[PDB]
This record gives structure tokens, sequence and C-alpha cells, in this order.
């Protein structure tokens, strides 16, 4: 669609002020943009703000039959979608670039991890397996992703809840009145995305880059670590000279951050976990929709309800009655001497 | 609906018939002119109105509303991206539902001018002369009045950053010291475009980056506030 | 008085074919399919087709007069929708496919397109040289009858036009300069 | 690529009987075949003609061979274009001739009941072996398309299928014992004849299809039966010229057919062990 | 599994897997080579820095442009699967192959040129990445195409708390704790990089380095079997 | 008795499009976005793509994000100015009832704020009758298959002038009656709420 | 040409269509049920030389696992370069498919055929069927052309019994053919062409149709049980307007439902 400009000045200053080894939005080289959680109205829904940069987690229940194979650990699945709205130049189809590296790059880590339990959700293993599929849905797009990327699916992974009321012998049935208590998960390790971006020669390393930042780096690199202070993956692109020395620093920091990052998963994790055993509030964000300006909440009434109802035969009445007569005439048209 | 200029002087919605008792006047942004007259509301905006009164070749009834998209009106001021270069003209990037367009002079040069002195990517100052709802709009450099030259291709080295137009007025009304409340400092150079974008540039990168933060916020403070706030940044 | 393309009636010994025409080792074989037409040549001799049913072939001529509708507007640059080339043509093929420049938007004064014919509403011209070069054609508007003919207000209203250079509506009141 | 200028001499020294490489008209050159070389697989060839490259590959599959044809075994060709094949046809240009030769590689040896649809058929209705055979193309040696009529068959006598015992389930596998193979003559072939004037050839360089709007496709076994024959081309052709280059097609293809049929044991003999 | 000094390929766990080469094979195209890792079999040929072909369109001036094109063969694998189907892998794979060389290849005297170079597995088993890296490296030191540096990309597994390096096809098999790298020993700078195991933070020192030096041999050894084709060709 | 359900919308929300909105009718809400007013290298046409929270966007949604998209040309007078482009998405955020509708408002605010000129406002209601004859306002999830009847339509702002409608359900004129009409007075309190809302973004321009 | 926007509405305001019609045109209606043997039960449709031919295929399959015993019955809309070379060269069209669910949500929103009838064997067996229309000639109301191609070529649908024998499904060609094809309601569906000021055409042309300003069909059983409306946005209106559409569309309703009733006793068994 639109292609967002881009200045010379613009791109040269905003390294000139990295060569600063200033941060734009005016921050230090390794810290986050506040990242924001919020849980949706539903178990299994969230919404994830890396500031600036939003993303969507939705995860699925499903009874299929497991594969060929090891027919005794079922199957899981995830998905990343770039939207539209998500940039201007995401016109649906044409970023592969992006939705394949990202996709794939993300769904590696899920599966290098393994955090996820395959046969406690397996059932009856050979017939009845569980299918959990977790959709990404990138709405807005500023600077790191990959990230709010990760912690949105396992952020998501978390508060999803599985059914199960009873199946014994080979009969399936499940309740959701009795599922009113049985529906939790297997997340053995939780890992999450680090970027890092370098700047000339990486002679200049930024973490999390906003939008802006994102293209003036020149080479990036991704690692994985899973609160075991352990990797799962790591990843280097745009090309540099990444000398195994530095790469180690990174490797570290980016164990460093890992840290704090969870530590909110599952601090608004509880706090999420609070609010429904108490006074009650799902719903999607009622803190966008509190805050001054721009969002308004309110209820109102439905006897202005009934009042009208039965002004219906009034225009149903005066305007139909005469209109139905033009039938006698269609009755004879096209059909009575068509039978040839 | 049924209303006329004071009827609602302020906040309306869009899809709305109101209208004076008059005859002619340039239909603004945000209304539409059909009915002796009337007028519809098409966006959703404040009214705004200035008087040319007769003599005044300058006369309307205005709809404002602090949307995105920025909108060129007449000989305004605004900063360039230049979109590409395609024959004797080229298209610069102003915000607007589309670019605009720049000759192959307006920078007071016959042929064999401003070869480098133009350049994808680059930047400018920018007064459009046209820009009509069913045309699309293309500006100048030069200071045609006397041809004489205000607006050149941007600096050396600095700074751009959006603004809320609500800001850009009010930073640009004649009535706020901002302007040469800026005066201050030094040494300095900046630029402010109507299509929300200053260019900076100061000592360093800091003095320079401060005072763009500092613009940034500028809106909300003491009438007098920016002041020291100012002269605290124009004294170092 | 019908003909199929495999069918042949006479050959290199009598007339040539410019309509449905197949030939091969001297006979007539019919190209085209539809109908059959015979010609007559002031040599003593015919000249043998099969019938076009589209008779309305392309035919805008050079320097010649057409009907058209603006399109887009560049204070510097005229685009334009060309329909008919006088009548005749219906033809829309070449649809609106036609540029014009200021300096041949009239023979004297100096005002801008934008100030002459905008992007809706129907104008007349005849037709410059034109050099398929990039698939366009040029047109002129100096003329005393010549110029644009169409005139649409800001309420939706038509336009007379009360001088040279300009339209107006009776309703609402616009004094608006159009090529007249 | 395609020039006139050149094209000229093309079309009259083909009929000069001059070929373009010291060849008269109806010239092959030294092509070969080299059995087995995937060590991931049954049937394996790599034939190198003129400047092409083809590879072919098989394996043996159980159960289910349809539902209308249960209790027997049908073949399954996949085929590939190398994106090192066309410098051309990239990501989304394979599909063309490698949907193509794919159904072509699938009607020949679909009608042509060359198939011991005996010697696979594990439990009729049940179990069915099923082979796959795969290709890869290298190169393009011109007359490619017919490369694979022999990469197609050479790598055929050398689907040494294992000698499998089923027993309800249980299965047993000998891997020094290769005896439950099948391969038999009765393997089908292609024979093009693309025209360059009224003097049509067979296996001529790309630089002479050029010079061309049609070719015909003909199928012979070990001797001279017919297989999926078609005619191929944008252009036209007179029938009575049909069956003059039809017969072409038993009349020259056996010849090196015959003797390329023949090599398969020139390998097997030189080398029980030695290869 | 693998031990006292033998791991379970029958090998020591510092001692790469012998792998012969065939450069400049096929001669209809420019830059052509074959290599197998032991067992594992793929080819990559490249064509001259021709100028921008197909979709007249994009064409990137500064500096040339480049492409790659990854498949493998059906069978090359164990089993057999859709090759156009499951391309999510390929595809992914073939942008780590453009990026690798697209850091060092001299896209810079190349303007507009566009040099793409196409790669397929042939017979798979381990380090199937690092093969066709070479493997294509190899290609194009063929096609000459002038370059930064020769480089080369190794596995590194680790294992019974051990540093094995191009963990071959059934150790891939293992925890799946793998990293590869791509590099240029001229400095020794590390162009590609990926990992994707469970390791703990500092098993890397030592996985890094396993990959990171085996690299410097699978280069050295090129280096002679590069060394050789230029003195022979040189007849 | 008949009422809808809770209301509430959020608007300039992504700071990367020019339009953004997100509505919630209770327990319920989608968000639209609004890449407004371009050029693309005649008039200004619009295309909407609207896809789901769950699994990836079907066909059904195809057909449905097209009525949106007429919907709007309707009252889109951004139709004005050629050349021009416009482009909507809708996501789905809470779904729970009255689906539809609240895809309306949204992108209609999606496009209040994306600041396109419009020349009416439209907004949807939903209803829902059970084989009882019982209609409801903002219908539920609860609601919606435990009745035999739903409707969502779409309104005129300017003039009530039903924009649209489509539905599914076992009900006949007699039905298709009183409902539009009510739900004319069930669009008239949306249409109210959205001045005072759009009094909220204003409250200091 | 994209000037004549009034010329077509020139013979509108002195009410009447170049075509030579008005307020309703129930114009040429005709069907050929079961003219495709290859098929249990089809039924071809051409309306003002626009030809939706529905092809209905049965085929067994496996009732949900959800909804254990319940029928099978699928609907495709299609399009090809045929109908209109203004037609796409690939996948279904924008429209193309709207249309695909509409007969589906009418087939939905009709109750036409119970699922119940469809299960082969209550559990472990399901009737499908695949009703396949497509529009050889496009011009008008493409919208129509299917609820009658459909509810026609339905009619023509018949195939033998269900049985299974020891673990086997034994139905033979000539089996027990009853209750081939029959629905309890055969609702169908009409389409209005409207103008702005509501000034409304029906049964509109592929021209007519065209330089429309709002299109909307209107489905209702035979008892008049309004199955479904659509309304792709149509310049708002009015309740009594709708009203008259209301009523009027049951005539042109009757007319059809006589147009398939008379091919009964005539085209079904000649």
């Amino acid at each position: 669609m639109k292609e967002t400009p881009l200045s010379n000045c613009e791109r040269r200053f905003l390294l000139r002020a990295i060569e600063e080894k200033k941060r734009l939005d005016g921050r230090q080289t390794y810290d986050y943009r506040n990242i924001r959680i919020s849980f949706g109205t539903d178990y299994g829904c969230c919404i994830v703000e890396l500031g600036k940069t939003r993303v969507l987690g939705q995860v699925s229940c499903e009874l299929v039959s497991p594969k060929l194979n090891r027919a005794t650990e079922g199957i899981l699945f995830f998905n990343l979608e770039l939207s539209q709205m998500a940039a201007p130049a995401f016109e649906p189809g044409r970023q592969s670039d992006l939705l394949v590296k990202l996709n794939r790059l993300m769904e590696r880590c899920l599966r290098n991890s393994k955090c996820i339990d395959t046969e406690s959700l397996c059932v009856v293993a050979g017939e009845k397996v569980w299918q959990i599929r977790v959709d990404l849905h990138l709405l807005n797009h500023d600077g790191n992703i990959i990230d709010a990327a990760s912690i949105a699916a396992i952020v998501a992974l978390c508060h999803f809840r599985r059914p199960d009321v009873s199946v014994q012998g080979d009969e399936v049935t499940l309740y959701t009145p009795e599922e009113r208590d049985p529906v939790p998960l297997s997340i053995h390790h939780m890992p999450i995305c680090v970027s890092f971006a370098f700047f000339q020669q990486g002679t200049y390393l930024l973490v999390d880059p906003n939008e802006r930042e994102e293209r003036v780096m020149d080479g990036l690199l991704v690692i994985a670590m899973n609160k075991h202070r352990e990797i799962c993956t790591i990843q280097s692109s745009g090309g540099i000279m990444l000398l195994k020395d530095q790469v180690l620093r990174c490797s570290k920091i980016a164990g460093v951050k890992v840290a704090e990052i969870t530590e909110l998963i599952l601090k608004a994790l509880e706090n999420d976990q609070k609010v429904r055993k108490e006074g009650g509030k799902f719903g999607f964000a009622e803190s966008i929709a509190n805050q001054r300006i721009t969002a308004f909440k309110m209820e109102k009434a439905p006897x202005x309800x009934x009042x009208x109802x039965x002004x219906x035969x009034x225009x149903x009445x005066x305007x139909x009655x005469x209109x139905x007569x033009x039938x006698x005439x269609x009755x004879x048209x096209x059909x009575x001497x068509x039978x040839x | 609906a049924r209303a006329a200029r004071t009827v609602l002087g302020q906040v309306v919605l869009p899809g709305e018939e109101l209208l004076l008792p008059e005859q002619e006047d340039a239909e603004g942004p945000g209304g539409a002119v059909e009915r002796g007259d009337r007028l519809l509301v098409t966006k959703c905006g404040r009214l705004r109105h200035k008087e040319p009164g007769s003599g005044s070749g300058g006369g309307v009834y205005w709809v404002d509303s602090q949307q995105k998209r920025y909108v060129p009106v007449k000989g305004d001021h605004v900063i360039g991206i230049v979109t590409a270069k395609s024959g004797d003209i080229f298209k610069v990037d102003v915000g607007g539902s589309e670019p605009a367009s720049l000759s192959y002079l307006s920078f007071e040069g016959a042929t064999k001018r401003n070869r480098p002195n133009v350049q994808v990517g680059d930047l400018i100052y920018g007064q459009f002369v046209v820009a009509n709802k069913d045309m699309e709009p293309e500006m100048v450099c030069i200071d045609s009045c006397g041809r004489a030259n205000g607006m050149g291709v941007i600096g050396q080295d600095g700074l751009l950053f959006k603004v809320t137009l609500g800001l850009i007025r009010k930073l640009l009304a004649p009535d706020c010291e901002i302007i040469q409340e800026v005066g201050k400092l030094y040494p300095l150079e900046i630029v402010f475009g109507m299509n929300g974008r200053i260019w900076v540039k100061a000592k360093t990168i800091q003095q320079t980056l401060i005072l763009a933060n500092i613009l940034e916020a500028c809106e909300h403070m003491t009438s007098d506030q920016r002041k020291q706030i100012f002269s605290r940044l124009a004294e170092s | 008085r019908y003909c199929i393309p495999g069918e042949r009636l006479c050959n290199l010994e009598e007339g040539s074919p410019g309509s449905g025409t197949y030939t091969r080792h001297g006979y007539i074989f019919s190209s085209l399919a539809g109908c059959l037409m015979k010609s007559s040549e002031n040599g003593a001799l015919p000249v043998v087709s099969v019938v076009r049913e589209t008779e309305s072939q392309l035919l805008p001529d050079v320097g010649a007069i057409v009907t058209c509708k603006v399109s887009s507007i560049n204070s510097r640059f005229a685009k334009v929708h060309i329909l008919y080339v006088g009548s005749m043509p219906l033809k829309n093929s070449f649809r609106g496919t036609i540029r014009k420049e200021d300096v041949r938007a009239t023979e004297k004064d100096k005002v801008e397109i934008y100030k002459s014919f905008r992007p809706g509403d129907i104008v007349l011209a005849k037709v410059i040289s034109l050099g398929d070069a990039q698939s366009n054609y040029l047109l002129t508007t100096a003329e005393n009858e010549l110029g644009v003919v169409v005139a649409h207000s800001e309420s939706g209203i038509q336009m007379v036009p009360i001088s040279w250079c300009e339209m107006q509506c009776p309703k609402t009141h616009t004094k608006e300069f159009r090529k007249v | 690529t395609l020039s006139e200028a050149e094209k000229v001499y093309i079309v009259h020294g083909v009929q000069e009987d001059l070929r373009v490489d010291g060849r008269g008209c109806e010239d092959y050159r030294c092509v070969e075949v080299e059995t087995d070389v995937v060590s991931n697989t049954s049937g394996s060839a790599r034939v190198k003609l003129g400047h092409t490259d083809i590879l072919v590959g098989v394996k043996a599959e159980m159960g289910t061979p349809k539902l209308e044809k249960p209790n027997e075994g049908y073949l399954e060709f996949f085929v590939d274009c190398s994106a090192s094949a066309t410098p051309e046809f990239e990501g989304r240009g394979g599909d063309d001739l490698g949907t193509e030769i794919a159904n072509t590689l699938y009607r020949i040896f679909n009608n042509k009941s060359s198939v011991d649809l005996k010697t696979l058929c594990i439990s009729p209705r049940e179990h069915c072996w099923v082979l796959y055979v795969d290709v890869l193309l290298l190169e393009c040696g011109g007359n490619l398309f017919d490369a694979i009529s022999i990469a197609v068959k050479a790598a055929l006598f050398n689907t040494r299928i294992p000698r499998v015992r089923v027993l309800e389930d249980i299965e047993l596998s000998d891997d020094p014992y290769d005896c439950i193979r099948l391969s038999v003559e009765n393997v089908p072939c292609i024979v093009t004849l693309c025209k360059i004037g009224y003097r049509h050839v067979v296996d001529a360089t790309l630089q002479e299809e050029a010079c061309s709007l049609a070719s015909l496709l003909v199928s012979v076994t070990s001797k001279g039966v017919v297989t999926c024959m078609r005619k191929v081309g944008k252009g036209s052709l007179d029938p009575e010229s049909i069956f003059e280059m039809m017969e072409t097609g038993k009349r020259v293809g056996k010849v090196l057919h015959a003797s390329l049929q023949s090599v398969v044991h020139k390998e097997e003999s030189l080398g029980p062990k030695r290869q | 599994l693998s031990d006292q000094g033998y791991r379970v390929d029958g090998r020591r766990a510092g001692e790469l897997r012998k792998i012969q080469a065939r450069m400049g094979v096929f001669a209809q195209a420019d830059g052509s080579a074959y290599i197998e890792q032991g067992n594992t079999k793929a080819l990559a040929v490249v064509y001259g820095p021709h100028e921008i072909r197909g979709s007249r369109a994009r064409a990137l001036p500064d500096r040339a442009l480049v492409n790659c094109q990854y498949s493998s063969a059906t069978f090359s694998t164990g089993e057999r699967k859709r090759r156009p189907h499951g391309d999510r892998k390929s595809c992914e794979m073939g942008l780590q192959l453009r990026q690798t060389f697209e850091a060092a290849i001299l896209t810079q005297l190349h303007p507009r040129s566009q040099i793409d170079i196409y790669v397929q597995v042939l017979q798979a088993d381990g380090g199937t990445y690092a093969a066709c890296v070479n493997a294509a490296t190899l290609a194009v030191l063929d096609a000459g195409i002038p370059m930064r540096d020769f480089v080369c990309a190794c596995s590194a597994g680790f294992v019974d708390g051990t540093a094995l390096a191009d963990l071959s096809h059934v150790e891939e098999a293992a925890g799946g704790p793998q990293l590869a790298l791509a590099l240029l020993p001229a400095s020794g700078q590390i162009a590609l990089l990926e990992m994707d195991a469970r390791l703990h933070e500092d098993h890397l020192e030592r996985v890094l380095e396993a990959a990171a030096q085996a690299a410097r041999d699978v280069h050295t050894l090129l280096d002679r079997v590069v060394r050789q084709h230029v003195r022979e060709a040189s007849i | 008795g008949c009422s809808l359900r809770h209301f509430a919308c959020e608007q300039n929300l992504l700071s990367r499009p020019d339009g953004s909105a997100s509505f919630l009718q209770g327990d319920t809400s989608v968000l639209a976005g609004v890449y407004g007013p371009a050029e693309v290298k005649n008039k200004a046409t619009l295309e909407v793509i609207l896809r789901p929270k769950i699994g990836l966007p079907g066909v059904a949604e195809k057909s449905r994000e097209r009525l949106i998209r007429n919907t709007c040309e309707a009252v889109v007078l951004g139709t004005l100015h050629p050349r021009t482009s416009i482009t909507v998405v809708l996501q789905v955020v809470s779904d729970a009832g009255s689906l539809l509708a609240c895809c309306l408002n949204a992108a209609c605010m999606a496009l209040v704020d994306a600041g396109v000129p419009m020349r009416a406002l439209f907004c949807g209601v939903a209803c829902a009758l059970d084989s009882d004859g019982t209609l409801v306002l903002d219908p539920t999830s609860k609601q919606e298959k435990e009745a035999r009847a739903v409707l969502t339509f779409a309104l005129d702002s300017v003039e009530r002038k039903l924009l649209m409608s489509s539905t599914k359900g076992l009900y006949s004129d007699t039905e298709l009656q009183q409902c539009l009409a009510a739900a004319q007075a069930a669009s008239q309190h949306v249409f109210r709420f959205y001045r005072e809302s759009l009094q909220r973004r204003y409250s200091k321009s | 040409t994209v000037e004549p926007l009034e010329y077509y509405r020139r013979f509108l305001k002195e009410n009447c269509r170049p075509d030579g019609r008005e307020l309703g045109e129930f114009r040429t209606t005709t069907v050929n049920i079961g003219s495709i043997s290859t098929a249990d039960g089809s039924a071809l449709v051409k309306l003002g030389n626009t030809t939706v031919i529905c092809g209905v295929k049965a085929e067994f399959a496996a009732p949900s696992t959800d909804a254990p015993d319940k029928g099978y019955v699928v609907p495709n809309v299609d399009l090809p370069p045929l109908c209109s070379s203004r037609f796409r060269s690939g996948p279904p069209g924008e429209e193309a498919q709207v249309a695909s669910q509409f007969i589906a949500d009418v087939i939905e929103n009709s109750q036409i055929i119970q699922k119940e009838d469809l299960c082969i064997s209550p559990g472990k067996l399901v009737w499908v069927l695949y009703c396949d229309l497509i529009c050889l000639d496009y011009d008008g109301n493409i919208l129509d052309a299917c609820t009658f191609a459909l509810l026609a070529a339905l009619k023509n649908v018949q195939l033998p019994e269900v049985t299974i024998n020891e673990e086997t499904a034994l139905a033979e060609v000539n089996l027990k053919k009853k209750s081939y094809l029959n629905i309890r309601t055969h609702p169908v569906a009409t389409s209005f062409a409207v103008f702005d000021d509501t000034l409304l055409i029906v049964d509109p042309t592929g021209e007519e149709e065209h330089l429309a300003t709002g299109t909307l069909t209107i489905v209702m059983d035979e008892e008049g049980k309004l199955c479904c409306l659509h309304k792709p946005g149509g310049s708002g209106l009015t309740g009594a307007k709708l009203q008259d559409c209301m009523s009027r569309a049951v005539t042109r309703h009757k007319e059809v439902k006589k147009l398939m009733d008379e091919v009964i006793k005539s085209m079904k068994p000649k």
C-alpha cells in the first residue's frame, strides 16, 4: 500500500545518535520499552504491548486423532500472522521474508524447548489425542517483534484452559458444567526471545529496537533462554561480523533480561488469576477504558422499547396490503405456456 | 438536523446540515456546500470561522479536527522527503493522501542546476501554491513574491520529528512566544513544517536532543514555563 | 450469402482480399468466419472478402476534431478521455488516453490548466500530432468555439459560461474559471 | 536463444544430412546410464544425454494400492525440475515440465501393462507394493525429454525390490537376500521426432529444436509395441507424413533402445562386487 | 552412544567425517560444485553476475544482487516427502544461504548484476546446511567470483558433557543439541550462526568453540581440494 | 426489557495506521484499522479485511467483509476525491454476541478516526428470537444459539435508513417488521453514544 | 458507456427499462430438470441468458463425532471465465464465493432437508450432497438463478437404499429409490435492483444491476417464512418500502413455484 518513507538525515542522524550510545527514544542500550499485558474476557486470550508493538495470542483445544508413528504424544500447532493494519507495507502476502523467517524462526524454539508435554494431553494414544493450536496476530508493528511475539505466545500459553470431565473405556464425554474446574496445561519450560541489533560493524549494539531503530540496524541476532538459564535457539541475521567473543556477552546479556521478563508473566499471570477468584473482571482492557480521552464506557437502559413495536403494522399494513394483489397476475405469466 | 453559523460555533458530527442567510463563501474542510445556500458536515470537528469582511481577500467557514494525515492548503509551509524525481518534476512527500510535486526549477537556477542539489530521501522546505480539492498539489522553494529565496532543501545535519497539529498550530501562533521564545539558544537552526515537521540542529546532539524532547512536550506548560525551561537550555 | 473459414471461392486470377483473407498456392480460402462479401474494382476484376461485423474500425484521424472528457489534472499537464473523433466513432479502444499542454490550451492568454478544464467535465478539442512513443495524443483548445463544454457546481448544479473564461451555476453562486 | 540469420542453416543443414556436429541426419551421441548411485533406495540411474543429466529413484511400500484395483500394484512417479536444471524456471518454473513429464511418464507406464501388477501385490485388497519413481534434471542436452525414457527404464532393471516376507503383523527383510526383485523388458520408452523442414530428426540439440513447431511422441518396448504416442507442437503436420515418422518409431528406436536395454548387464557383469 | 574416545559413528569427536568434492562439474553454468559430508550429498550451482534477468523490475544498483534456491531429494532423507509443499523449511533454509554470501561475496563490484546460486540435497545425513554452505561456496569459487574470504560451515554438538564436531545425522537425532555457523577464517568473523538446542548458558564457549575451530579445519581441507583444482586446471 | 448490552470503545490506539478504533460491546469487542486516504501508484475505493482470533480467515469472512465494505462506500463520502484508495482491517477481539454489529461501529470509528470524509455514520444492532417469539437487543453467544432468528442491521445515522442487513433464522415478515423498527430505537442509542464519546476525544481540541 | 448513467434511468424516470420491463419482471424463466444424466439430481435455469445449472452428485461419508447421526449437504457456487470474460482465470471470485455460502446459508436457513434422512447408518454412515451450480452466462440476478437452479436440481435427485450386512454396506443402484428427494419447504430467492432514491427494479440485469446502487435479495418459504434477507448496503431504506418488496416478492415466488410445479407432470415425466 503506502510506503512509509524515510529521510536521509533521519536515518543518518538516528545513527549519529547511536554513535552517541544515546537512544533516540531516550533510554539506555540494554533496556526494554515498558511492556504491558492485558488478558481476555475468556481464558486463552491475551494482548501484549512491547510499548507500540502489539500482539494477539489465542490458543485452541481439540481431540484430534494423533499422527501415525509415535501415536502416543499428541501434536500442537502455532501460527503467527502479520496484519495489514500491522504495518502499511503489510498488504497480506509478500513480506514472507518475515513471515517466513519469523514464523518458522519463532516456531523453532517452541518445539526446541519441548517446554510443552505431548503425552499429558494425549488421552487415548493412537486414537484420540489433543491438538492445541496457538495463533499470533501482529496488531500494530513498532520495532522489535519476535520478542513481544514470543512473550505473546508464552504469556498466552500459560493462560489457556483445556476441558475434561469423564472418559472411560473407549468413550469420550466432557461437560462445561464439570469443566468449571478441570482446565489447565503442561507448561514445563518457558522460553523467550531477545534480539540484539547491530550498528555499523556491530561496533554498537542495541536491544529491543523500535521501528526506526529496526530500520537503521545493519544486522540483528536473537536468542532463546528458558527460565533454567539455558538457551534453546539463537539466530544471526542482517549479516555481520559477530566475533565469537562478542557473540558471547549478548548471549549472556540475553539471559540477564529473560530473567526479569519472566517475572512479569508470572507476576501478572498471578494478578489475573486473582481477579477471577475475587471481585471479578475478565474483559479485554478496562485500563485503556478508564484512562481519560479517546475511550468511553457506559451502560444505558433499553418504555421506549415496546412503545413503537406496534408501529410495524402501520408500515407493514399500509404498504404491503395493496401490494399483494399483483399476484393474481403473476400466477399465469411465464408458467402456463412454458411447457415447451 | 438544523443549524446556522452561530447555532453551533462549537463541535459537530460528520453528517449535519447547517447554513446562514448568505450567497457566496468558500467551503472549508469538513463542511459541504449545497441547499440562498446551506452546509453539510463531513468529518468530525469543531466549527472555525475567519472573516474577510470585504477587503480581506480571505474568508471561509472552517471545521478542524486533530486527525493524522496532513492537509496542504494555500501557500503552506511544509517539510519534505523526496519520494522520487521523474523528469522535470519530482514528488516529495508531505504526509498528505499522496505526495506533491516540485519543479526542476524553484531554486532560482536555469538547467544544469541543483542536480546533486536535489536527491531522493532528501529534505525540503517548501510552500506549495497549488493544493485544490480536485487537483493534486505541487510546491515551490523560491520567493515568487520577489523570486527571493526563503526555502531551501534543509540542512547539513539535523533532526525532524512529528508534532501534534494542535501544537504546530499553537507553536506557530504569532501570539505564542515559543518561536521568539526560542529565538534564544545559540547557535541553532530549526524549521517548522505545518505538516508537523521540526528540523533542528544545535551545537551537539545533546542540546539538540533536549530541545526537541522539550518540544515534544512544549504544549502543556505555564504560558511562561518554557521560558526558563528554555533559558535553561539557552544558558548552556 | 455466408462463408466458413474452410471453403474456397475464386483465386489469384481475378482478385485479392482485404477482409476474410486466407491464401495458399493461388486459391481463395476464407480466413475469417461469419459472412461473405465480394468487391468491384476499377480494373475489370473483383476483390474478395469475408464480412467484418465490426464495420467500425480504428479511425481516429491525425489532425482531426474530437469529443472528450477530462481525467486527471496537473496544474502543468492535462489528461483526458476521448470517445468521439467527431461522431461516427463510438470506439473505446483508445478509450481515454490523450494529453494537452497549456501552451496549446489556448493561442493567447496564459491561464493555468487549473483554470481551464477541471477533472470532471467533457471537453472538445481538435487533434495535434501524435507520437505513439508513449501511446499519447496531442490536442488543442485554441479556438473561439473550442475549449471545454460541461459545467458542474459545488451544490451539484450545471453551469453556463458567463464569459470567455467562465462558467456558473444559478443555484449557488460560483464565479469559476473554465476555458469556455 | 532463437535467431533467424542462423535458423537458416539449421533447417537446410538437417535436410542436407549435415546436422551440425559432423552428424548426418539420424545421429545420436555417446549416451550412458550408471545404475544405482543413490545409496538411499531401489531403482537408481544417472543418464547423461549430450549436455543433460537425469536421475531416478525407486522405493517399495505396502498396503492399499487404491480402491477399484486393490488386488494389485501400481506405480507412482513424482518428478522434479532443478533450479540448476533451468537457469530460467526458478521456484515456480518446475511446475511446467515438472508436472507434464510427470504425466507423460505417468500415462506411458500406465497403459503399457508392462507392469508386474503381479510382482507388486501383497495381500490383494489389503496389502500391495507401491514404488515411487522420482525424477530430477540437472541440465539440458537437448532432446532431454528422451533421456527420461532411458533413465526411466535404465533405473528399472536395477530395482532390486527387497526379498520381503510378511507373516500375520510380522515383517521379514533380508538385506543380504535381494531376490523378490522385479525387472522386465516389457518396459516402454519414448521416441520423439521434431521436424527441421521435411528432414525430421530425433535427438537434436536445442539450437536445433529451435527450428520447428512440432515433434512426435512415440513409445516402443524391447522390440516394437506402442505405448503412449502423441503429436506435440504449436504448429501442424500432414497425416501422410505421420505414418513415416510414426514408423521411424519402431524403426530407429529399437536401435540404441536395444543396444542400451542391454548395457544394464554390462555393468552387472564386469562388477558383481567390483562396480 | 559414543565413548572412550570413540563416537557412535566411529570417530574422534574432534575428527570431522572425510569429504570429497567434485567442483567445476557440469560446465554449462559457470559456478559448479559437488560434495558429500561423509554420507550427505548435494549439488550447488551458481551463474555469473549476469545482468538482471526475469522480472526486469527490482534491481539493486550500488551493489550486485543475490539469489539462492534450496531443495532436497525426496528420498535423500530417510523416507520420502513433498518438496514443493513442505517448503517452509527449504525456503527458510534458502534465505540462510542467501544472507551468508550476501554478506561475503562482494556484490560491491556488480551493480545490478544478479547472481543466483541454487543448491540441491542429493543424500541427506546431518550438517545439511553446513554442507551446501561450502557446497555452494565451492560452487562460486568455481565461478571464481571475487569474495572477501573463503568460507565453510561446521556443526558442533554437545553430548555426554562433551563437545563433538559435525553431528552427522544419527546424533542430530539426539537431544537435538546442535549449533552451526558459517565462518571466514580471514579474521574469523562469524558470518552466519544458527544453534537450535536447549543447552545451558555455558557450553557455549565450548560448543561455540567446537564448530568455530571445526570450520577452520574444513577450511584448510577444502583449501587444498581447491589449491589443487587451480594448478591442474592451469594446464 | 429491550436493552442493548454494555457499551465501550477506544479510539486512536495503534500508532502504525492512519485510523485506529477499538469497539467494545459488553464482553465483546473488535478493533478496526484504517490506513485511510491513499493515492495508489479513481474516486476513492474501499476494500476491507476482517480476520478472526481463532483459525484463519474463512470464506464466510470473505463474504461478511464484503457487506461491511459496501455499507461503507455508502457513507464514505470519501469516495469523493479520485485516484485515492482506502483500507480498513477488522480484528476479532472479543466475540460473544452481536458479532457483526461490533465490527460496524468499529470500522465506522475506524474511519471517524481515519478522518476520511463521511456523509453519515453507520451503527449495527443485532437481535435474537426464541421459539417463543422473543427478541433481544445486543444478543449473546448464549442468546445467539438459544435463539432461532438472528439478525444484524446496518443503519443510517442521518436517516436511520437501514443502510444494510444480513441474517439467518426462521422468521417471516411479521418478524422482519418490529425488530427492524425496534432496531431503529436501538441504533438510535448507539448513534447517541457516539456523539458523547466523540465529545470526549475532542474534549480539549 | 461511462456516460449513459442517467440514460438508463431515463427509461426509469418514465418508469420503463431499456429491456422493456418495469417494477417487477420475471423475464425468461426456464428449467431443464435432470438434464444431467451423469448426476443424481440436476436443474438448469436460464433467465435472460444467464445459466446456472445445479449439478448435484451424492457421496457417502461419516457424520461428525459431535453431531453423531447427522446428514450431509454440500454446495459450491462457481463462475469460470465463461459467464463473463470480465472474470478471473483461477480460484473463486470475490462474489463468486459469497453466493456459494448464500445458497448454503439458505440451505441451512431453509431446513429443506433434515440431515436425519441423509445418515446411511445413524452414527457411522451419512449421505453427502454436492450441489455445484455454475453460471454459464452472467448477466443479472446471479443470485436467483441459484435458488432455482438448486431448488429444482434437488427434486431431481434420487438414490437407492441403505443397508449394512455383517460389517459391510449393501446398497445397489437398482435398489429401492424412495424419498429420492423431498423437502417439506421449498422457499425460493428473488433479487431486486435499487436506485438511491429507492426507485428499484427487479431481476436486475448484468448491466442493470451494474450501475445499480443497491442489491437486495429475499428468500421465503412457501408459507412465507422469510428464510434470509440480504442487503450489501442498500442506500438505506423503509420498512414499508421493504414492505412492498416484502409482498411483491411473494408474487414472483408463486410464479417460480408454479414454474417448477409445472415441470412436475411434464418435463419431470417426459
